[PDB]
């Protein structure tokens, strides 16, 4: 989901569905290869000792003006226009160059 | 916000001590953990990038670790001239959070302060002002608990107070006190006593005047 | 390569704020120049960032009310702020947003005290320290002198117009409740004093004022 | 003429530094309600003696 050949805008990002699948994080959060690493609601020791019913990858590539709008509480051009997130997001945000 | 949070604001380090920096965030930013050098009469520069890897022309004495929430700066053979001002943030996302800052110091020899008082201008008055500061020379540490005594009372209150750069000629160090007092508070007062606490000895150094010689 | 800030101190509320950056050794064609002041007490804020193409961006802790322009011919970029207040009394910085080699480098510059108050231009009065009947005496004299009722910032302060450099520690303004002041100290030896005649000279570059005052071993002849 | 795009386009360059840089944003979206929870990791990396 990071090293895509192919994908979708902010508006109409294309949304893999992961299931049945044990979710690794360590190669993700410990890895020092993602620029930009957000986590908002819970902290992410609580991802992986907790179950959850629904996990969507929403894949899409924004530029980093507008990747600050990608949060539980914000306002812009994204966060009101084209990709706005729930108020209740325990979730993280991981992006890389 | 995410507000990196430190632990200690200053640290006695000698020349090949080891520094222990640790700042302490609030919420988990990954390994994107950055810190300054503010030298005295330099510029600000990065100086360690993804909490391990140094910067491009500083020698490999600066390194470090950290992962998640726990980041602790490692300088190991550190140098006289590496007195610097260090700050803890992030470089994840817009707008960059920065934290309170840790400034180191050398650790030398223990040193009785040299208190030297003055008497205020005659010209304050008439402008509208009052200005006293006391001096302090060849001491240790940095944080020496000097407190003001205005006929006998105690004052803490508008006292500014600066520090300098260590001396190269005996690897002391040198502050300022200057204490802020308005029209009213100048002519009710005519003794000012400068009290200076260390730890060499027992008895402190005690310096006072009369304002109307 | 070494940042240089410059621009006027002294705005009033309710105008229209500008800076002048400028940044020699390397022209905006790659990275970015932004913008963070520096409140009194270890306290920065981040303010906005501009690339050489001209496309801009705000902190999300001012709404509108934030500009950011550049220049690629002067090598250049300015900064300005409508409405300000006594909110935005900080030292703005410059700095240079880059990476290379997969991987970030940042330096700062000297910096530029901003004052945005009620109060108006006074000139410097500078009070020298005289040694009176009370003053202790060594191997090592130390003397001073106080600068309180000036403004705005900055001033410069210096020990015979430049002739005394031994044992100079120059301390930064501090700010009151009203008005700014300094602090300096000179600690010369015996061979020195009262050989040499000590003259603390503070010129205020903004006024174009400078104020004169020497220090003399009371009681002499 | 009277053609036009509110859709406009981004802006991505080797240039740029990284204001302006690609950000492959990956959203770990998570959610709890009265369906059980299933997709987190159904096991874990134990022991045995």
């Amino acid at each position: 989901v990071f090293n895509a050949t192919r994908f979708a805008s902010v508006y109409a990002w294309n949304r893999k569905r992961i299931s049945n699948c044990v979710a690794d994080y360590s190669v993700l959060y410990n890895s020092a290869s993602f620029s930009t690493f957000k986590c908002y609601g819970v902290s992410p020791t609580k991802l992986n000792d907790l179950c959850f019913t629904n996990v969507y990858a929403d894949s899409f590539v924004i530029r980093g003006d507008e990747v600050r709008q990608i949060a539980p509480g914000q306002t812009g051009k994204i966060a009101d226009y084209n990709y706005k997130l729930p108020d209740d997001f325990t979730g993280c945000v991981i992006a890389w160059n | 916000d995410i507000v990196m949070t430190q632990s200690h604001k200053f640290m006695s380090t000698s020349v090949g001590h080891r520094v222990s920096i640790t700042c302490k965030a609030s919420q988990d930013v990954g390994n994107d953990v950055a810190w300054y050098q503010q030298k005295p009469g330099q510029s600000p520069k990065l100086l360690i990038y993804w909490a391990s890897t140094r910067h491009t022309g500083v020698p490999d004495r600066f390194t470090g670790s950290g992962s998640g929430t726990d980041f602790t700066l490692t300088i190991s053979n550190v140098q006289s001239e590496d007195l610097a001002d260090y700050f803890c943030q992030q470089y994840n996302r817009y707008p960059y959070t920065f934290g309170g800052g840790t400034k180191l110091e050398i650790k030398r020899a223990d040193a009785a302060p040299t208190v030297s008082i003055f008497p205020p201008s005659s010209e304050q008055l008439t402008s509208g002002g009052a200005s006293v500061v006391c001096f302090l020379n060849n001491f240790y540490p940095k944080d020496i608990n000097v407190k003001w005594k205005i006929d006998g009372s105690e004052r803490q209150n508008g006292v500014l107070n600066s520090w300098t750069d260590q001396d190269s000629k005996d690897s002391t160090y040198s502050m300022s006190s200057t204490l802020t007092l308005t029209k009213d508070e100048y002519e009710r007062h005519n003794s000012y006593t400068c009290e200076a606490t260390h730890k060499t000895s027992t008895s402190p150094i005690v310096k006072s005047f009369n304002r109307n010689e | 390569v070494q940042l240089q800030e410059s621009g006027p101190s002294l705005v009033k509320p309710s105008q229209t704020l500008s800076l002048t950056c400028s940044v020699t050794g390397d022209s905006i064609t790659n990275g970015y120049w932004n913008w963070i002041r520096k409140f009194p007490g270890n306290k920065l804020e981040y303010m906005g960032y501009i690339s050489y193409s001209g496309s801009t961006y705000y902190s999300p802790s001012l709404k509108s009310r934030i500009s950011i322009t550049r220049d690629t011919s002067k090598n250049q970029h300015y900064l300005q702020l409508n409405s300000v207040t006594s909110e935005d009394t900080a030292t703005y910085y410059c700095a240079s947003d880059y990476h290379g080699s997969k991987y970030y480098f940042d330096y700062w510059g000297q910096g530029t005290t901003l004052t945005v108050s009620s109060a108006k231009t006074t000139p410097p009065s500078v009070y020298p320290l005289a040694p009176g009947s009370a003053a202790q005496t060594n191997s090592m004299v130390t003397l001073g002198c106080l600068v309180k009722g000036y403004f705005p910032e900055p001033v410069t302060v210096t020990w015979n117009s430049g002739s005394l450099s031994s044992g100079v520690h120059t301390f930064p303004a501090v700010l009151q409740s009203d008005l700014y002041t300094l602090s300096s100290s000179v600690t010369v030896p015996s061979s020195t004093w009262p050989s040499e005649t000590v003259t603390c000279n503070v010129a205020h570059p903004a006024s174009s004022t400078k104020v004169d005052k020497k220090i003399v071993p009371r009681d002499c002849g | 003429f009277n053609c036009y795009f509110p859709l406009q386009s981004y802006g991505f360059q080797p240039t740029n530094g990284v204001g302006y840089q690609p950000y492959r944003v990956v959203v770990l979206s998570f959610e709890l309600l009265h369906a059980p929870a299933t997709v987190c990791g159904p096991k874990k990396s134990t022991n045995l003696v």
